RNA sequence: GGGCUCAAACCACACACCGAAGCUGCGGGUGUCACGUAAGUGACGCGGUAGAGGAGCGUUCUGUAAGCCUGUGAAGGUGAGUUGAGAAGCUUGCUGGAGGUAUCAGAAGUGCGAAUGCUGACAUGAGUAACGACAAUGGGUGUGAAAAACACCCACGCCGAAAGACCAAGGGUUCCUGCGCAACGUUAAUCGACGCAGGGUUAGUCGGUUCCUAAGGCGAGGCUGAAAAGCGUAGUCGAUG
RNA sequence: ACCCACUCCCGUUGAAAAGGUAGGGGAUGACUUGUGGAUCGGAGUGAAAGGCUAAUCAAGCUCGGAGAUAGCUGGUUCUCC
RNA sequence: GGGGAGUGAAAUAGAACCUGAAACCGUAUGCGUACAAGCAGUGGGAGCCUACUUGUUAGGUGACUGCGUACCUUUUGUAUA
RNA sequence: GUCAAGUGAAGAAGCGCAUACGGUGGAUGCCUUGGCAGUCAGAGGCGAUGAAAGACGUGGUAGCCUGCGAAAAGCUUCGGG
């Protein structure tokens, strides 16, 4: 079976935590784990989160087993944004745009 | 650098509340103006 | 009394994308720039259909050429001798017989060959 | 200094092709079975076998 | 360049590194073991190292140099009561840098700076 | 261009061949004339801007229509197939969940890629520049999911005719306490001039009000002026005194 | 101090729609400054630069005449013959 | 913020909630792509992959190769830099 | 078997096209709470018996709107129900 946790607004761009997802795209979810636990990157600790709630999804609601689960589909998606204005120099005013993402990491015995 | 407005909540009353709106006629054209518009505010 | 656009504007420019599938880029995905490759690629496929019939016998031509030099003829005394003697027999069917059928290509070279001398 | 043309997606992620981040080098300690950084004291508070920070 | 030169700037003027080793070492003394920097931690070891060396003679001459270089009381004491002949037969290496994770708030690599006998 | 010299140069002659959307062949469409009171045959045509002429498609609404289709699935959306010379039409899978409209007429807010067009959304630059005085930090402890930034302690540094303490103006609850962290704070935040709730401002003497006037305002009558009004007497306001 | 603004450099998508650092001038006077008041749109005010009159000045701003006018520039949307 | 459970005819109707287009951003699969010069197509065309109809087939990709300097406007004339 | 010569797949950091599934966004369709224009009537004024327009109050519980006015989401009476 294949369980999937989603975290809706992660509060990071999607440009940023897909750098994190590249890392643990494919790999067995203890190795993932480990990566995440000691990764420099703040994506890292967000998707670590969404990750461990898949896992406990996939033990609750399944039933399975941490060693025979693998990080089977791992995306990122754009969110909605956040507009912002930014004062410039001479009056010039600048729009932010504060990003968030949807993250969904699906584990998966098979 | 000082700027244009350098507030003073007696000038501003004397200037542009409603006793010197409502002392001329062209005051009170204001008043008349402004209510058949509808604003919430009047004068300041 | 008021006409809105947007079902008819939509069925429009699907077409056009449609007929920009396999595009690259801007060319397949934005209308303004796939209206441009899709006339475009109109005006190349008009011309290519003349071009084709250029490009097929200047092919027919060059093959029929190998094919008679390796008889003891070039391809301008072939077709004189194909003249001479009143074959009828035209560039694509030469073309074809000079690859697949030899032996066939061979008797009406040989038959050029008589006609001229 | 400024773009004449935009760039297209195929260009983007072409220079995004060197962004991939990098794994670290990851140890066992012996004394417990824990996952650390290769030579950093572990999260629990051990190095080559002693506990050093004693939380 | 900076061809065989020593020292770490640490973006900051000579007179704050000066007092920043200074109060680091005196901490260092005090407790036995701090947590820093990783590039502080290792230029740490300069500072302090030095004063262990000169706190194994006991003089009064010892400890006022000892004052001019820490400028903390309880650190001149502890240095010559306690921690220059507790290292009366090392041979210099008196601390122990031990790298421990980063910095949760700007990912700086750090250290653990222990005394060597008991931190 | 490669290369070329009894030429792959030049002069003359000859016989071949290549070569266009030209001509011919084969199939199709269309215009105009003529014969046809017919289906159709015949001949000659059929590049085209400005521009003239002709013939149509489609969209919204009205009538036809209290009809017809439709929860056994409308409009819309998204694929596939198919039909026509074209605008386009038709059939169908999926989505959708209540409307649609044959035919022939009639009316138009009737067709968009451009107008440095208008509104919204989203790209590229680019995870780049920047993070706002170069007075400056170090450590320990706590709390907390998490601490470089919060609190405390020990040090260090900065201002000190201010970067300290006030009065006025201006602002208006920002003040204090409990709870809290989404957003706001150019990072994080447990912290906050941020969110929720409660509390907090006590006067005969401080400052107003009240008394008095300055400049100046308004100004009964009055004088002046097409009107609106202007000026001004008696007065009455007006502090910065 | 305060008022000013002569030089250089920086800054020029600035910390800043006119600043900063270092230097500079006046500093009992035709001085600087607070509060209140008067004068304004062919009008005011001007030790006079066409200066200033709310980041707007060889005639402010705002609404109206008003969809001024534009022999000029741009644009003008389905199909076929 | 999700995964189940449940409600509901329907939850990818879950409160930023009918439908849910495009730009734009992803994940998966197939083919192509690191000796190769340009409006990125078009003509020819190998191979590979998929599906049945099992090769005179459909779909996807497309090595290699001929030809080929967007569109609008304005102009005597525009790839026009 | 050794050597030589010839030939040569597969191995993609990334990228393209297609397809499937998503995300973002909020078009389209359908809908209406609201408008627009008429036709037929009514009324053509309100105000010193204080108007138009407001401020502040008024409720068990915070705010705002509506109503009302220290008799304050209201009091008396007459009809309808
Ligand atoms: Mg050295
Ligand atoms: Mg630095
Ligand atoms: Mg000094
Ligand atoms: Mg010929
Ligand atoms: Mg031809
Ligand atoms: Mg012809
Ligand atoms: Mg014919
Ligand atoms: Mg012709
Ligand atoms: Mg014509
Ligand atoms: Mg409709
Ligand atoms: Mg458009
Ligand atoms: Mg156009
Ligand atoms: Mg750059
Ligand atoms: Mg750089
Ligand atoms: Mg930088
Ligand atoms: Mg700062
Ligand atoms: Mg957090
Ligand atoms: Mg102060
Ligand atoms: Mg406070
Ligand atoms: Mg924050
Ligand atoms: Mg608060
Ligand atoms: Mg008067
Ligand atoms: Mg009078
Ligand atoms: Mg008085
Ligand atoms: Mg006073
Ligand atoms: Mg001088
Ligand atoms: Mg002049
Ligand atoms: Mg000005
Ligand atoms: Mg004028
Ligand atoms: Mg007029
Ligand atoms: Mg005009
Ligand atoms: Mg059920
Ligand atoms: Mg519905
Ligand atoms: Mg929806
Ligand atoms: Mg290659
Ligand atoms: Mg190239
Ligand atoms: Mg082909
Ligand atoms: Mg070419
Ligand atoms: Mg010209
Ligand atoms: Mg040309
Ligand atoms: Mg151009
Ligand atoms: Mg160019
Ligand atoms: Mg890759």
């Amino acid at each position: 079976m294949e369980v999937a946790a989603k975290l809706s607004g992660a509060r990071i761009s999607a440009q940023k935590a897909r750098l994190v997802a590249d890392q643990i795209r494919g790999k067995k979810v203890g190795e993932a784990l480990n990566l995440l636990a000691f990764s420099s990157k703040k994506a890292a600790e967000i998707m670590k989160k969404v990750l461990e709630s898949a896992v406990a999804n996939a033990e609750h609601n399944e039933g399975a087993d941490v060693d025979d689960l693998k990080v089977s589909t791992v995306f990122v998606n754009e969110g909605r944004s956040l507009k912002r204005i930014m004062p410039r120099a001479k009056g010039r005013a600048d729009r932010i745009v504060k990003r968030s993402c949807h993250i969904t990491v699906k584990v998966a015995d098979k | 650098m000082k700027r244009t407005f350098q507030p003073s909540t007696l000038k501003r009353a004397r200037v542009h509340g409603f006793r010197a709106r409502m002392a001329t006629k062209n005051g009170r054209q204001v008043l008349s103006r402004r209510r058949a518009k509808g604003r919430k505010r009047l004068t300041v | 009394a008021r006409v809105k656009r947007g079902v008819i504007a939509r069925r429009r420019h699907k077409k056009i994308l449609k007929l920009a599938k396999g595009y690259y880029g801007a060319r397949s995905r934005v209308f303004r720039v796939a209206k441009q490759a899709v006339i475009k690629a109109g005006q190349y496929a008009y011309r290519d259909r003349r071009q084709r019939k250029r490009q097929f016998r200047a092919l027919w031509i060059a093959r029929i050429n190998a094919g008679a030099r390796q008889n003891g003829l070039s391809y301008s005394r072939l077709i004189a001798g194909l003249k001479k003697a009143a074959i009828e027999i035209d560039r694509k069917v030469l073309a074809d017989l000079a690859v697949n059928e030899k032996a066939a290509f061979t008797a009406i070279v040989e038959k050029a060959k008589a006609s001229l001398a | 200094a400024v773009q004449q043309n935009k760039k297209s997606r195929s260009a983007r992620d072409m220079r995004r092709s060197h962004d991939a981040l990098e794994s670290n080098a990851l140890s066992v300690e012996k004394s417990t079975g824990e996952v650390h950084l290769r030579h950093h004291v572990s999260p629990d508070g051990f190095y080559r076998g002693r506990k050093v920070v004693d939380k | 360049m900076r061809h065989r030169k020593s020292g770490r700037h640490l973006s900051r003027t000579s007179a704050h590194r000066k007092a920043m080793f200074q109060n680091m070492a005196v901490s260092l003394f005090e407790h036995e073991l701090i947590k820093t920097t990783l590039p502080k931690a290792k230029e740490l070891r300069r500072v302090a190292e030095p004063l262990i060396t000169l706190a194994k003679e006991d003089s009064v001459a010892n400890r006022r140099l000892a004052f001019d270089r820490t400028r903390s009381k309880a650190a001149v004491g502890k240095l010559f009561n306690d921690l220059g002949k507790r290292y009366a037969n090392r041979p210099g290496g008196y601390l122990r840098i031990l790298k421990c994770g980063f910095r949760a708030g700007d990912n700086a690599p750090m250290a653990y700076v222990e005394l060597v006998d008991r931190p």
